[PDB]
């Protein structure tokens, strides 16, 4: 159960990453 | 200064001659161990539980029967404890991710 | 974030023993001495 | 430093202000003699409307317009130094009208002088002077705004500069008010390591500082704590040989003398409700300290019977039930009852068990956490 | 001239938000043009504060300069001001700040123009939209005091929204409907509907919250306490920190009370907590009755604030409070006891016979809120006979629960993961 709950929260700092680069990168392409 | 060093060595002489008279045993009569010990019941169950306060001997009476079921504690797991630490650095790396993305999001 | 406008709208940590009224500690323990 | 205000002035206020006390007249001489003294004409008009007193006209007037000569006195110096003297002068004459309007009593008046001095003022040590001052203000007057919010700019003061003395002045404030908002746990703390080198003598006398000390680490530490700083503690010993009571008390729960125990704290209980400071605190207190005797009573038990606890503490089996029920009830022991024939046992929590439902309780919260940060951003 | 100086400010305000709403088009323009039919999302995500910076003249030149494309819709709208999703969403903002001006007859006429124009566009990328309209269609008639109509349009709305698989109009028309039921009393009709009808598991916070509330109501006027206390916990979670204050009040009123039926004692956090404080009090003195087990003050507070009674709704609830307060003493009794006597039970609880308590004991085992044995061959209340449950499968269960909800997290996360290219 530990094992699996810091592999969510590592999951779910990636998926934040991804999200912050994704909104970076469609804002510089727009301007 | 006689009277307090003779009154400290009498308690430590009683300690050890305690924990002598309870190891060959698993579980006792406070009125058996008064006996071997030549005391008085109401002063061994009183020492007694001052040392099981302390922690000197792994060990819990019953003042009913008059039982000092003495035994041997696991040792702590230190797997649950080590578990416990890495549940709050989660926690505090989980509100450094709400830092994170309630305020860039 | 969105907000629900629909619905319509000491310096410590208290227990709820607190409030419990009842006779001071010492008047307490005066009458059961007393008694006993 | 100097007692501006006296915290003896609130001291004997508060115990006057209590039922069943009013009246007795030694505490009216005791603050009409200091009040005279120190020509407080606003703290004596707050007082007479407050409480509902008679006015002595005559003396009253008298002594206001003693208070009117010295304020205009002050102000005169204060105009003659900005004319002439410097701004050293200056920041000295308001220091001083400062000093005069807080000895009179004159709440808003010194808060707004004293603001004045410190913006004008650049040295540190006037400037920690100066905040000191301000936070006895705010003790003398129970504002808890207004003495966190000092205590934060004294703290960012030291931190950009200071030194030992003034350090440990700042360490008994801030003991102080945890004691006045609940936070026995910080006030221990404090007032155990400032215990050896007390010289905070404007706000108590070292005696009432050991015994706030001793009451304070009681409630707050461990059994082995309280015996490595307190039972054998050089300073709190040799205070406490002069205190008979408090070690008596102190030295009851440790031996686990319970019915001595139960007296002491009974005791210690009015003493503490008559204090001004710990005030709304010893209803809270007396509980903890029952809670704390049975508990370290069951310590060491495994099927303890009420008519031996009752036998302990000095106290009937029926008193006994009724605190056991009501703080097993509450959640505050671990021991069952068992009434049929009279017994108590010991539903300790295993280690194991204890570690497992720890951490049940942290997953739940950081699962909840977690929930919540997923379903907020996956959308 | 100050008043032409705030004028001149007013109107540099404007143009800013003129420049917000353009943001948000282009952003619904992307959104179409593009895949991820969301970005609507992110549009309405300043809906409620451009809602509230809004302004008459800000409107009226709004109106005057957009809707250029084609037709000429404007005259509905120029009047009282004195493309796929666009429209769409200048008309929801046009309807929102008519009913801030609180003018019903022709908020509902716009409403209705709305409520045509995306039933006659059957898009997919509108239906955030559409669900934004029906919640306000839903309040504008909640404002003119009828939501009679409402019931049969949102429900037939309704069925389109899950004949298509959507997920945000479904929660949204299904907490309308919901909530419409309960204004109405029609709480039998609302558990028909619950049971019979499937709540979108993806769908936003905040119509999950609402889900919640409404179906613990439910549950706790229909007896299911359990269900209904922890459903309500749920919502509370789920809902806002920082705004919300009158849901998060009703939740907290329901709540507690749900508590203290099924016989436990709520948070003194709750009351302690500022922003409730004064509206939870009448609760924070019910709470104080109960606890003491006074019947007299029990009495004394419900008559004194029976009003807030009907304010929120509680008088079944508050008589089964009586119920679960004989209960929570009996609970109490046998929580801080494990071989008491009937005798015993019956001088703690001012219980009038012995066979009284006997039966509230056995009713205590009924709600299952005592979990121990009796014996009347002596007459006395044993209690379950504690086991250490670490040797059993209670942690194996509770950890796979655990492990279960752990996977599913990373598994959603790692699914949400998205790359626009």
């Amino acid at each position: 159960y530990l094992a699996s709950l810091i592999r969510s929260v590592v999951a779910l700092h990636n998926l934040i990453n991804n999200k912050i680069a994704n909104r970076d990168a469609e804002k510089k392409e727009g301007q | 200064i006689i009277s307090t060093h003779l009154a400290k060595l009498y308690d430590n002489l009683l300690e050890q001659n305690l924990i002598r008279v309870i190891e060959p045993f698993s579980r006792v009569q406070i009125e058996h161990i008064s006996s071997l010990i030549k005391l008085s019941k109401a002063d061994v169950e009183r020492k007694l539980s001052q040392m099981i306060l302390d922690k000197k001997f792994h060990g819990i009476l019953d003042q009913g029967e008059g039982v000092l079921i003495i035994f041997d504690e696991p040792p702590v797991d230190k797997t649950y404890e080590a578990a416990l630490e890495t549940i709050q650095n989660m926690s505090k790396v989980v509100d450094s991710l709400y830092n994170k993305a309630k305020k860039l999001t | 974030d969105d907000e629900f406008e629909e619905f319509p709208a000491h310096v410590w940590e208290d227990n709820w023993d607190d409030d419990n009224v009842e006779d001071d500690f010492s008047n307490q323990l005066r009458a059961e001495l007393e008694k006993h | 430093l100097p007692k501006n205000p006296d915290l003896r002035i609130a001291q004997l206020r508060f115990l006057l202000s209590l039922p069943e006390h009013r009246g007795d007249a030694a505490v009216r001489d005791e603050l009409m003699a200091a009040v005279r003294d120190n020509n407080m004409a606003p703290y004596y008009e707050a007082l007479c409307k407050s409480l509902d007193w008679q006015i002595d006209v005559d003396l009253l007037n008298k002594m206001k317009k003693a208070n009117e000569d010295e304020l205009k006195r002050l102000d005169e110096e204060l105009e003659d130094a900005e004319k002439n003297l410097g701004e050293s002068e200056i920041r000295d004459a308001m220091m001083a009208k400062a000093e005069y309007l807080c000895r009179i009593g004159d709440k808003e008046g010194a808060l707004t002088a004293f603001r004045k001095t410190y913006d004008k003022t650049v040295a540190l040590g006037h400037r920690l002077d100066i905040v000191f001052y301000l936070l006895r203000i705010g003790l003398f007057y129970m504002d808890n705004d207004l003495i966190t919010r000092n205590t934060e700019k004294a703290k960012s003061l030291i931190e950009e500069g200071g030194d030992w003395d003034r350090r440990n002045r700042l360490k008994v404030y801030q003991g102080l008010y945890c004691v006045a908002i609940r936070d026995f746990k910080q006030a221990a703390e404090l007032f155990l390591d400032t215990v050896s080198t007390f010289t905070s003598y404007e706000l108590m006398d070292y005696k009432t500082f050991v015994t706030y000390t001793v009451y304070v680490s009681m409630i707050a530490l461990e059994r082995p704590d309280l015996r490595e700083k307190v039972i054998k503690g050089a300073e709190i010993l040799e205070v406490l040989h002069s205190l008979p009571a408090v070690r008596q008390y102190l030295f009851s729960l440790y031996e686990c003398r319970y019915s001595v125990f139960f007296q002491s704290l009974a005791v210690v209980e009015q003493e503490m409700k008559k204090d001004w400071l710990f005030a709304p605190h010893y209803r809270y207190y007396v509980r903890e300290m029952r809670i704390h005797a049975y508990s370290q009573l069951l310590e060491s038990y495994r099927s303890l019977t009420l008519g031996y606890m009752a036998e302990a503490f000095g106290v009937g089996v029926e008193f006994i039930d009724q605190e056991l029920s009501r703080f097993i009830a509450a959640g505050r022991l671990h021991c069952k009852i068992d009434k049929v024939n009279e017994i108590v046992e010991t539903n300790r929590p295993d280690s194991k068990n204890w570690q497992y439902q720890e951490t049940i309780k942290k997953g739940d919260l950081l699962l909840n956490r977690v929930q919540k940060l997923s379903r907020v951003i996956n959308m | 001239t100050a008043a032409a100086a705030a004028e001149h400010s007013q109107r540099e305000l404007d143009t800013v938000t003129l420049e917000d709403i353009k943001e948000h088009v282009k952003q619904l323009e992307k959104a179409v043009s593009g895949k991820e039919p969301r970005f609507v999302l992110r549009a309405l995500r300043m809906l409620p504060s451009t809602s509230r910076r809004l302004n008459h003249y800000v409107l009226y030149k709004a109106v005057q300069g957009f809707f250029t494309s084609n037709n000429a819709t404007r005259d509905f709208l120029l009047p009282f001001l004195e493309l796929p999703e666009v429209e769409a969403y200048l008309q929801l903002l046009v309807v929102i700040f008519m009913m801030n001006s609180k003018r019903y007859k022709e908020a509902q006429k716009i409403s209705d123009d709305l409520m045509q124009k995306i039933s006659t566009q059957n898009r997919r990328a509108l239906d955030l939209v559409a669900a934004k309209c029906y919640y306000y269609h839903a309040r504008v008639y909640e404002f003119l005091d009828k939501l009679d109509v409402v019931r049969s349009f949102l429900h037939a709305r309704l069925r389109t929204a899950t004949l298509r698989h959507d997920a945000d109009g479904q929660a949204t028309l299904l907490n309308l409907l919901l909530r419409n039921y309960l204004h109405y009393s029609l709480y039998d009709q609302a558990e028909k509907l619950v049971s019979k009808s499937v709540f979108p598991e993806q769908a936003n916070n905040n119509e999950w919250a609402r889900y919640l509330y409404y179906t613990g109501r439910i549950k706790a006027i229909q007896l299911e306490y359990s269900e209904a206390r922890r459903t309500m916990t749920n919502a509370l979670r789920k809902a806002p920190q920082h705004t919300a204050v009158g849901f998060k009040q009703t939740v907290h009123k329901l709540l507690i009370v749900v508590e203290l039926l099924l016989g436990e004692i709520p948070d003194r956090l709750q009351f302690r907590q500022p922003s409730l404080k004064r509206s939870l009090m009448p609760y924070f003195l019910l709470t104080q009755a109960v606890r003491t087990g006074n019947l007299a003050k029990f009495n004394q507070v419900l008559d004194q604030f029976g009003e807030k009674f009907q304010a929120d709704g509680t008088y079944t609830l508050i008589i089964r409070l009586r119920h679960n307060v004989i209960k929570t003493g009996v609970r109490m009794i046998s929580l801080s006891y494990s071989r008491i006597s009937l005798a015993d039970i019956a001088q703690k609880l001012q219980l009038d016979s012995p066979e009284d308590a006997e039966f509230i004991v056995a009713k205590a085992i009924r709600d299952g809120v005592i979990e121990a044995s009796i014996n009347h061959e002596k007459g006395y209340v044993q209690s379950k006979e504690m086991i250490d449950i670490y040797s059993t499968r209670e942690p194996q269960l509770a950890f796979h629960q655990r492990i279960s909800f752990c996977l599913d997290i990373h598994n959603m996360s790692v699914k949400a993961m998205r790359f626009p290219p």
